[PDB]
């Protein structure tokens, strides 16, 4: 008994989306949620719901729901299932194997792939450790390899974890950006505050 | 309801800087995927992409021209402003100022064009 | 760049086509090209883009294929009105190419 609906032209509709390693999270809650609106935006050639059965899920009601957004391309989408290696899911945006949520990906390469290049989307490329489920590493640090010290340099085997993709609209599919949101859904033991139409 | 007027100084002394301003009404260029660019067009010749901004300050330009041209945004006016030095006489040509609404329609609304010439005389 | 025929004739009605060839292939995958018409006097209004695609406000007279690398324009129905030149335009690797141009001849 809420009766509003859930600001989902926020997280599908946002004018800067975001970033690899800064992945944005915009919680929901005490909303209705129908995701049949989802049918009527742009072509969403990747709903792969994870336990969540993306059909009628309208009848459906939900804790805590967290919808977190950001930009990968076009082969690196296959890795946003819960659990798989990689690049991108191991030290930029890892999920547990317990996801039940819905991931939905759409090519963006209209309006996030400039001439020579689109240097606004940062990847990490070196880490020490894996990532592990939802960690957000906001800090730019020199990695320096566990062998020599160095310092706010750049040389042979001293050099910068983050990267920037090139998205030129001259790509095929597989290197063009591709948007990401990912629901996570809570469903545990608690008052539930996002649900469907009913 | 895209307008896009040309203006500036039509005759140029050689070798000099131009002041070719582009003013837009009609839509926003902070619209994500958005921007203006500009066309040159030499009389009885083809079309060659000159310069390019964005809706993120983002400026391309031409790989053989890159010393030379200089665009700029006045948003809080609506004026798009193209320099270029070191105007040789070959350059004499309809520039056109057309908006790229996306990488996918790539410049749809053109404008009028004005033709400038660069020759010594009066 | 991009190399089109200089000359195309066409009898009313009957249809044509525009070759866009990719020669000196830097342009990619080649997925957005655009055909815009100019007639003599006036501004570059664009005719067709994205091979599947057709802005508001043109007829289905002109259509747009792609066969493996190269773009070509189809306009069916030839009129009086239609005498002008046609230019294909892709993007490259570091710019945006504006090939050639066509003018199209109708006959009688």
């Amino acid at each position: 008994n809420i009766t509003n609906l859930c600001p989902f032209d926020e997280v599908f509709n946002a004018t800067r989306f975001a970033s690899v390693y800064a992945w944005n999270r915009k919680r929901i809650s005490n909303c209705v949620a129908d995701y049949s609106v989802l049918y009527n935006l742009a072509p969403f050639f990747t709903f792969k719901c994870y336990g969540v059965s993306p059909t009628k899920l309208n009848d459906l009601c939900f804790t805590n729901v967290y919808a977190d957004s950001f930009v990968i391309r076009g082969d690196e989408v296959r890795q946003i299932a819960p659990g798989q290696t990689g690049n991108i899911a191991d030290y930029n945006y890892k999920l547990p194997d317990d996801f039940t949520g819905c991931v939905i990906a759409w090519n963006s390469n209209k309006l996030d792939s400039k001439v020579s290049g689109n240097y606004n989307y940062l990847y990490r490329l070196f880490r020490k450790s894996n990532l592990k489920p939802f960690e957000r590493d906001i800090s730019t640090e020199i990695y320096q390899a566990g062998n020599k010290p160095c310092n706010g340099v750049a040389g042979f085997n001293c050099y910068f974890p983050l990267r920037s993709y090139s998205f030129r609209p001259t790509y095929g599919v597989g290197h063009q950006p591709y948007r990401v949101v990912v629901l996570s859904f809570e469903l545990l033991h608690a008052p539930a505050t996002v649900c469907g139409p009913k | 309801q895209v307008t896009l007027r040309e203006s500036g100084p039509t005759l140029v002394k050689p070798k000099q800087t131009l002041t070719l301003t582009c003013t837009f009404s009609g839509f926003s260029l902070s619209t994500p995927g958005g921007g203006v660019g500009w066309i040159r067009q030499p009389p009885g010749k083809a079309l060659e992409w000159l310069a390019l901004i964005y809706w993120d300050d983002d400026k391309r330009y031409s790989p053989s021209l890159k010393s030379s041209l200089t665009i700029t945004k006045d948003t809080s006016k609506n004026q798009v402003v193209l320099t270029m030095t070191n105007m040789d006489p070959v350059d004499t040509a309809t520039y056109y100022c057309a908006r790229l609404t996306a990488a996918d329609t790539i410049f749809d609304c053109w404008g009028q064009g004005t033709l400038v010439t660069v020759s010594s005389a009066s | 760049a991009l190399t089109q025929p200089a000359s195309v004739s066409g009898s009313p009605g009957l249809s044509i086509t525009i070759s866009c060839t990719a020669t000196s292939s830097d342009v990619g995958a080649y997925n957005y090209v655009s055909w815009y018409q100019q007639h003599p006097g006036q501004a570059p209004k664009l005719m067709i883009y994205d091979v599947s695609k057709r802005p508001s406000g043109v007829s289905n007279r002109f259509s747009g294929s792609k066969s493996a690398n190269t773009a070509s324009l189809t306009i069916s129905g030839l009129q009086a009105e239609d005498e002008a030149d046609y230019y294909c335009s892709s993007y490259t690797t570091t710019s945006v190419v504006f090939g050639g141009g066509t003018k199209l001849t109708v006959l009688g």
